[PDB]
């Protein structure tokens, strides 16, 4: 039978550790070729394989390739290549004879282009096949803020460049894009300065122990951060290589490892007829000397791929003519290579790794999530991109916290409250001044003429105003009461102007005498400034709505260590452009009060009324002074204005009556 | 004889079609060296050659085609750069020596990876000392760089960074692309840089210039640095891959600086060939039917020429060389030892190459000036000689730079409004002194009030302007002196005014009262001294306006003003205004209380409302151009004028009425 020759280009020596890999993957392909001899898928021909040692030096590999070209027979395919330079160079040069090279360990995305490499295919999942997986894991546990850290190597910068290419369209933020070369410790410094919660590391093996030891020095661990790291190092690599393993182990737990999964968990019949369990058992009892490889699955699948490929392209219309065209290939033909490319590219079937497909020189693989649980890694979850499902292994994951941490700095706000045990004693003092007012009104009607009644009206309105001052502020059970602060401030101002008009018109008439129609003129002169203050009330209504405003005082503390910050807020009734209005109102009050304040110095030789108007004008100006020098704390200002209001509004009646009834009741 | 065969390679097209010119050059060179029997008494030179278009697939096919055939070749000649690296990497397995002629990779200077490799072409790092001197001439600091993603450009950009870092010039915007110019020219428009250096081949130079015309990023503040060994017609060849027309590109590429290096003797000398450079160039223009402005590789053909002549003299230095096989090494080491000590004088001057390379002395620099290139000057790096010719036109003459800023001082109105203020103060002084002399020459509290109002009319002038007299920057001293004098003057005048109405209110209801009111006046100088002890003076700077109000020049105008202040002066001046307002309202109440007295009360009623209406309008104002100083001076001089012209009306009018 005429043989169909094919050539494998593998490192077979002992001077390189990848010779162990080639010697490990040789039993799977010889078992596969003996299975092909068992089934005998091809009556007239028989397959032949010629092995060639490379050691992946470029000159020696091209020399062995040239020797095989010059001296060997009419080869049909070429197979293999592990070292990236001699794969890159052969994949660029392959079109000079229009042939196809099949690899199984080239794990660099630079072979993704087909204008550069139209004849190249691979079955190993690349490093860009973890990027849908990490998005699905993040949406599985709702993470928002992340900081990246990429080592300045071409591969890490390439996957960093592809993070942006895969990240487009979702609610994701990338804050700290630090890219160091050999000092990761200042990078952890910068990361702690931007205090980002989740690390997505990209570096080599030797940098990792130094990064975690001087991240212990920054204390970048705890129940606050996660670390997503590519975990393809050798197991227990950290046992050999300024920082002790005692000061490393209590911070090297919880580090999420992102690998590719070798096998599956299906016990289903493949096209071989066996299960992955039977295949692995037969493999490990096939061999005994070699250290176990982890690529023999891809070697076994790809041999059956190309065998099914050559039988489906062998089926041509040309029974005779193609059989001569294969038997007389002088390396020049390209139409046969085009049909072989079409029949190989449309390969889709189920093997040991699963249902294999091909999306542009790539097979859709299985991504193995893992976690370093208790001094070792454990498999925790899978993800299949052909179906886009992310399996997880419940009852296996653990957390040093209790919830997968929240990522942004989350805040909460509330109003500034006042001391209720301070407010309650003032609410108890509310009633006594009012009852004394309504009792001395009955003493005045027992005397029964309008002057002390107007004084009592001002006192009652003041005792109502000082009650409803802070009753609307902190207790916000009446929510739309900031519109009514002006509707009670006009009540307060009317009581104020009534009391001070009864203080002022009497002393002005005492100055003018120092007739009953003159008392009528005095009453209408008080009514004139009453209506002047009513016009100022409607001018305050027209000048601003005085609506509900909120001052948001932002300091964001934490009383009990939780990251839910607190920010207080204060209700403000003003509209911040009535400063001219309140300034002219306070000047109006000062001009109305300084007349009597100056005149009390003169007429001292209405005997204690000037001493009353002085001893209330000082308290009123100290109330305005402490009013403008506060609202930093809305409790002390309100209690001090309640204190001065219950001072003045009953001290006027007390110093106007304390000798009156004492001399009338001797 | 003996036909000795030499393999060769000529890229006829692709990114650099130099082999179109070098092939007749080497044909001429082989016919000229096929003349002397003293160099080769026994052999005969033969040439085998192909094309590769700087394509490694064809290059690998042609290397196999020459290697695995007949007859045996000895020396190879690779054209492009990546293919030159590949053949110098793989020449060791046949024990061969390789000679390149166009590569510029400075990493190709290593002898470990490349023991059997030489190159006549000098590297790309001799654009950087000339680049940093042309940057040092104009002091520009914000430069942006853009490159195609290649090793032969990143080793240049790394040499330029590690050369510019000692000069203290930062490189801010460092971008890169591969074949998409849209997003990086979007980023350059969004980063609005001034001077831009680019490193890419021609077909994308046309694409990036279509993109920069489309983004409208050419123009006034944009300087483009490119290499200059392109042809002069390059923006004229029809390329249907882009829809841009020829003259908007021609207007866009106008006025940019290009750099290169020399390739041959600028003088006229004679080689061993007994010809010169100029006659050689004449012979190339004779035999080449195309134009030198349209062909490729025309400037570099003499390095190929002296490369053959050098190897020919090396072969004469070796002088039984007919049994060469790729396995042995003795012939190769003997020829290598003879070629190592190669040092002579050829058409390009002294030809030494078994050193660290870069043996050229002068470089060259041009500028597109109106549809044609034109020379700026010459240079040498060792002697640091920058030969000039002063032909650089610019946008109207000046070189556009990065960005500047102007600090503008906020001008006063030292004009007729100030001169009117000064003349009203002088008129008040003269009127006051004339009325006081008339009163003395015919009310001692009235004389003291006249002295105080004269001191106010003497302190009215020295409010200053925006730095206009002999000697400045003592503005706190002169303003604090004027303020102290005006304070004491107003204190004296108002105290001697108010003490009369105080005593008339006392008499309504000899030097005791006068001496106690004089000490009441001198209390204010104790307040002035307490203001002088803890924080007397300060000349602060306000930056009240926004930067860059200018319309055409990119120098941001920041207007800054100055007012005399202190450490904490606001509450102090508020307290002093409150104290003086207290005294003034006391006077205005006593004038209605104890109603000389009628005129004194009416003068008090005028001066009080004047001072109270102008305290706030000088307290809360800051635009001193026509409001603050104008209102204050109008207030003070109208006060003193009207108060004097009312208080001395009844004296002199009724003395002779
Ligand atoms: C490999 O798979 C198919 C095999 O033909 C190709 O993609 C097909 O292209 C044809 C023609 O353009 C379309 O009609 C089909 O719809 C495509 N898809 C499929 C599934 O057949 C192409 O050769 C390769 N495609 C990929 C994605 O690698
Ligand atoms: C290059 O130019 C061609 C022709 O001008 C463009 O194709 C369109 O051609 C039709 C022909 O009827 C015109 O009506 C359209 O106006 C053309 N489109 C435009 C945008 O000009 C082609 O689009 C141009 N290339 C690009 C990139 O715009
Ligand atoms: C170049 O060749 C010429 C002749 O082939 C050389 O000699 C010339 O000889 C004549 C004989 O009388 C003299 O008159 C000329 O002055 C010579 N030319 C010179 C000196 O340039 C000549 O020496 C050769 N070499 C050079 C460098 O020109
Ligand atoms: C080039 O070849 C010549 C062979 O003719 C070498 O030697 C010559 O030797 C004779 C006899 O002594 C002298 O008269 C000539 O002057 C020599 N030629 C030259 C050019 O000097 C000569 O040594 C060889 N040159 C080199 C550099 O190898
Ligand atoms: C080829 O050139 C000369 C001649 O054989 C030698 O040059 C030596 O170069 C090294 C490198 O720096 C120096 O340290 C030696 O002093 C040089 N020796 C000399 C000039 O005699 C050497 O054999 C070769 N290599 C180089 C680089 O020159
Ligand atoms: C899976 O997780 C849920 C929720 O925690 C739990 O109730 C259930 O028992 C888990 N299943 C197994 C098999 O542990």
């Amino acid at each position: 039978s005429p043989p169909l020759s094919i050539m494998g280009l593998m490192p077979l020596t002992k001077e390189v550790a990848k010779g162990s890999i080639g010697r490990g993957v040789l039993p799977a392909v010889e078992l596969a070729i003996e299975q092909i001899r068992n089934e005998s898928l091809l009556r007239p021909y028989f397959l032949d394989l010629r092995l060639y040692d490379t050691e992946c030096d470029n000159a020696k590999g091209l020399k062995a390739f040239y020797d095989a070209i010059k001296y060997g027979p009419n080869h049909l395919m070429v197979f293999g290549g592990v070292c990236p330079s001699v794969t890159s160079i052969i994949a660029e040069s392959l079109q000079g004879w229009n042939l196809v090279q099949l690899s199984f360990a080239a794990t660099t995305p630079v072979l993704a282009d087909k204008k550069k490499y139209p004849y190249f295919f691979r079955t190993v999942p690349s490093d860009n096949a973890v990027n849908p997986a990490i998005l699905k894991l993040l949406k599985h546990y709702q993470w928002k803020r992340v900081g990246t850290l990429t080592q300045d190597v071409q591969r890490f910068s390439e996957v960093r460049n592809d993070l942006t290419g895969v990240l487009y369209g979702e609610d994701i933020e990338i804050s700290d894009t630090e890219s160091f070369s050999n000092d990761p410790c200042t990078s952890v410094k910068k990361l702690k300065g931007n205090d980002v919660r989740i690390i997505l590391g990209q570096f080599d093996q030797n940098m990792a122990a130094k990064v975690f030891c001087c991240a212990y020095e920054e204390n970048m661990y705890g129940s606050k951060y996660q670390w997503i790291i590519p975990g393809w190092y050798e197991p227990s690599w950290w046992e050999q290589v300024r920082c002790l393993r005692k000061n490393l182990l209590a911070a090297m737990e919880g580090y999420i490892g992102v690998d590719f999964e070798p096998l599956s968990s299906k016990q289903i019949k493949t096209i071989s007829g066996k299960t992955p369990q039977q295949y692995e058992r037969e493999y490990n009892n096939k061999r005994s000397g070699v250290g176990p490889s982890k690529f023999h699955g891809y070697a076994y699948d790809g041999i059956w791929v190309i065998a099914k490929t050559l039988q489906r392209a062998m089926e041509t219309l040309h029974a005779s003519s193609r059989h001569q065209r294969i038997q007389d290939f002088n390396y020049t033909d390209h139409t046969l290579g085009r049909i072989i490319l079409n029949a190989m590219n449309e390969t889709n079937f189920f093997g040991v790794t699963g249902q294999v497909v091909f999306r542009n020189g790539e097979r859709m693989g299985t991504i193995k999530f893992t976690q370093f649980q208790d001094s070792r890694e454990v498999k925790v979850g899978e993800y299949n991109a052909v179906a886009d499902t992310l399996e997880i292994i419940n009852d296996t994951i653990r957390f040093q916290g209790s919830e997968p941490p929240k990522d942004k700095t989350i805040i909460l706000e509330q109003l500034r409250k006042i001391s209720l045990p301070l407010y309650s004693i003032l609410s108890a003092l509310t009633i006594l001044g009012m009852i004394m007012a309504s009792a001395f009104l009955f003493f005045n009607i027992k005397n029964r003429p309008y002057m002390n009644n107007l004084i009592i009206l001002g006192g009652m309105l003041s005792y109502a105003s000082i009650f409803l001052f802070g009753l609307d502020g902190s207790f916000v059970s009446e929510k739309t009461f900031e519109t009514l602060c002006t509707v009670r401030t006009w009540i307060l101002t009317v009581g104020y102007t009534t009391a001070f008009g009864a203080m002022f018109a009497k002393t002005w008439r005492v100055h003018a005498i120092f007739k009953i129609i003159k008392d009528q003129k005095l009453l209408v002169i008080v009514g004139g400034m009453l209506l002047i203050d009513l016009c100022i009330l409607i001018c305050w209504q027209a000048v601003d709505p005085l609506r509900r405003t909120v001052e948001k005082y932002s300091m964001e503390p934490d009383p009990a260590g939780r990251d839910i910050s607190i920010r207080p807020l204060l209700e403000h009734c003003e509209n911040t452009h009535m400063t001219i209005w309140l300034g002219i109102v306070y000047a109006y009050k000062g001009l109305l009060m300084l007349f009597g304040c100056f005149l009390a110095w003169e007429t001292r030789n209405s005997k204690y009324i000037g001493m009353s108007v002085y001893n209330v004008g000082i308290m009123c100006i100290i109330g305005a002074a402490v009013s403008f020098l506060t609202r930093d704390q809305p409790n002390v200002q309100f209690c001090i204005v309640a204190l001065v209001i219950i001072f003045c509004s009953t001290i006027t009646l007390c110093l106007v009556f304390v000798p009156k009834l004492i001399t009338l009741r001797t | 004889r003996r036909a000795v065969y030499i393999g060769a390679l000529f890229p006829m097209s692709g990114g650099w079609p130099g082999g179109q010119a070098c092939q007749p050059a080497v044909e001429m060179a082989l016919e000229d060296v096929n003349s002397r029997r003293d160099i080769l008494p026994d052999y005969e030179l033969k040439l085998i050659h192909h094309d590769s278009k700087c394509d490694p697939g064809q290059a690998t096919k042609y290397l196999y085609e020459l290697l695995y055939n007949d007859p045996i070749k000895i020396i190879l000649m690779p054209g492009c750069s990546s293919v030159s690296t590949l053949v110098a990497e793989a020449a060791r397995m046949w024990n061969l020596i390789v000679l390149s002629y166009g590569s510029s990779s400075p990493a190709l200077s290593n002898r470990q990876r490349f023991p059997t490799f030489f190159r006549t072409h000098p590297s790309a790092t001799l654009h950087n000392p000339t680049r940093v001197k042309l940057f040092e001439k104009w002091g520009w600091k914000k430069i942006a760089t853009i490159q195609q993603t290649t090793e032969v450009f990143t080793s240049t950009l790394d040499d330029l960074e590690e050369r510019v870092k000692e000069a203290g010039i930062e490189i801010t915007f460092r971008q890169s692309f591969f074949s998409d110019p849209a997003v990086p020219v979007k980023n350059l428009k969004r980063q609005d840089a001034r001077i831009i250096v680019g490193l890419f081949y021609e077909t994308e130079a046309r694409k990036v210039f279509c993109e920069v015309y489309k983004e409208r990023l050419f123009g006034k503040k944009y300087v483009w640095f490119l290499i200059g060994w392109y042809a002069d017609n390059w923006f004229k060849i029809y390329d249907p891959s882009i829809n841009c027309t020829v003259d908007e590109m021609t207007e866009a590429v106008e006025g940019h600086i290009t750099t290169e290096i020399v390739m041959l003797n600028p003088a006229n000398t004679r080689s061993i060939s007994n010809m010169t450079s100029q006659e050689f160039v004449e012979k190339l223009t004779k035999r080449l039917k195309r134009h030198p402005e349209e062909t490729g590789g025309f400037q570099e053909a003499p390095l190929a020429y002296d490369a053959i002549w050098a190897l020919a003299l090396a072969l004469n230095k070796t002088s039984r060389l007919e049994d060469f096989n790729y396995n042995n090494q003795t012939i190769t080491d003997q020829i290598y030892r003879a070629m190592n000590s190669s040092s002579f004088e050829g058409v390009s001057g002294h030809v030494v190459f078994d050193a660290s390379g870069s043996r050229m002395a002068w470089t060259l620099i041009e500028q597109l000036q109106g549809g044609s290139y034109k020379k700026i000057g010459y240079y040498d790096s060792t002697k640091d000689d920058l030969s000039w010719s002063k032909t650089d036109k610019w946008i109207g003459g000046s070189p556009p730079a990065d960005q500047t800023l102007v600090i503008k001082t906020f001008r006063f109105l030292s004009q007729k409004l100030f001169i009117s203020v000064s003349v009203l103060s002088s008129l008040g002084i003269v009127l006051a002194v004339v009325c006081l002399s008339f009163n003395i020459y015919n009310p001692n509290l009235n004389n003291l009030t006249a002295v105080g109002c004269s001191l106010a009319l003497a302190a009215v002038f020295p409010l200053g302007l925006d730095g206009y007299h002999i000697g400045r920057n003592q503005f706190p001293f002169v303003c604090q002196a004027r303020l102290w004098l005006l304070g004491l003057g107003f204190s004296l005048g108002y105290g001697s005014m108010f003490t009369k109405i105080w005593w008339v209110h006392t008499v309504f209801t000899p030097w005791k009262l006068y001496a106690t009111v004089g000490l009441l006046v001198g209390m204010d100088v104790l307040t002035l001294a307490i203001w002088q002890i803890v924080d007397p003076l300060h000349r602060t700077i306000e930056t009240f306006a926004k930067e860059e109000p200018k319309e055409d020049i990119d120098v941001s105008i920041l207007p800054q003003l100055e007012h005399c202040s202190s450490r904490k002066m606001n509450t102090w001046l508020g307290i002093f205004y409150g104290y003086k307002g207290l005294l003034l309202l006391l006077g205005i109440f006593l004038a209605y209380e104890t109603k000389d007295h009628r005129a004194v009360g009416m003068a008090i009623y005028n001066v009080a409302v004047l001072c109270l209406i102008t305290a706030p309008v000088t307290m809360i104002l800051s635009s001193q151009q026509d409001a603050a100083f104008a209102f204050a001076s109008l207030a003070i001089v109208f006060s003193s004028y009207i108060t004097l012209v009312v208080l001395f009306v009844p004296k002199m009018r009724r003395l002779i009425t």
